[PDB]
């Protein structure tokens, strides 16, 4: 159904035969970035739920595969599965917690 | 020696004709295809060829069957080394059966 990811297709006649107007999706500007398998926080592995660890240089964002759009690393969009010190390749970064504001504005 | 076959066939006008591509191009070509399935995953066939490591590649793909991430990266070795074993079978498989 055409090169690339496909969206759309559109029949038309012709001759002794069909046209197939196919309409699909080609990624278009990339660049480079480091990235990582899992972060290793508080003794905990995290790992991405949907999206992938890139870094700009300094600080460590979750983002989508096929497109560029950053967020800070989260346990809503993170999972965690045992202790960082089997898993090749981690690094240190710390993730937040949206419960813990409102959580300690209810405590004081 | 003797008369050949092929001699009596091409007497006799009966002729092959080589391939348009040689079998250096299509070793080419496999080359190509390998280092581009290795380096990038399926991205190259899909447009301009991004970089992944390995081991996020086969996470990804164990993604694709049902398996959380999870597995692969706590088990690595062992998935390493049954694929080197598996990979090995092979040319002690061709080595020695013609069938
Ligand atoms: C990586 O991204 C982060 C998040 O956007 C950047 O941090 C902010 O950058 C803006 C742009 O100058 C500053 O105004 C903010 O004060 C920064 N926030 C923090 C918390 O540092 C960061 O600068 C980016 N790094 C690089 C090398 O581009
Ligand atoms: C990424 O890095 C490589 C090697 O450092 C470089 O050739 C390339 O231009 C960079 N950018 C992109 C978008 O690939
Ligand atoms: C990450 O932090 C742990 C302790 O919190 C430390 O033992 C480990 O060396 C750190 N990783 C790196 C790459 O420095």
């Amino acid at each position: 159904c055409g090169k690339g990811y496909h969206l759309m297709s559109f029949p038309q006649s012709a001759p002794h035969g069909v046209v197939f107007l196919h309409v699909t999706y080609v990624p278009a500007q990339e660049k480079n970035f480091t990235t990582a398998p899992a972060i290793c926080h508080d003794g905990k592995a995290h790992f991405p739920r949907e999206g992938v660890f890139v870094s700009n240089g300094t600080h460590w964002f979750v983002t989508q595969r096929n497109f560029y759009e950053p967020q800070i690393i989260t346990t809503d969009n993170t999972f965690v599965s045992g202790n960082c010190d089997v898993v090749i390749g981690i690094v240190n970064n710390t993730v937040y917690d949206p419960l813990q504001p409102e959580l300690d504005s209810f405590k004081e | 020696a003797a008369r050949d076959l092929i001699c009596a066939q091409k007497f006799n006008g009966l002729t092959v004709l080589p391939p348009l591509l040689t079998d250096e191009m299509i070793a080419q070509y496999t080359s190509a295809l390998l280092a581009g399935t290795i380096t990038s995953g399926w991205t190259f066939g899909a447009g301009a060829a991004l970089q992944i490591p390995f081991a996020m590649q086969m996470a990804y793909r164990f993604n694709g069957i049902g398996v959380t991430q999870n597995v692969l990266y706590e088990n690595q070795k062992l998935i390493a080394n049954q694929f080197n074993s598996a990979i090995g079978k092979i040319q002690d498989s061709l080595s020695s059966t013609a069938s």
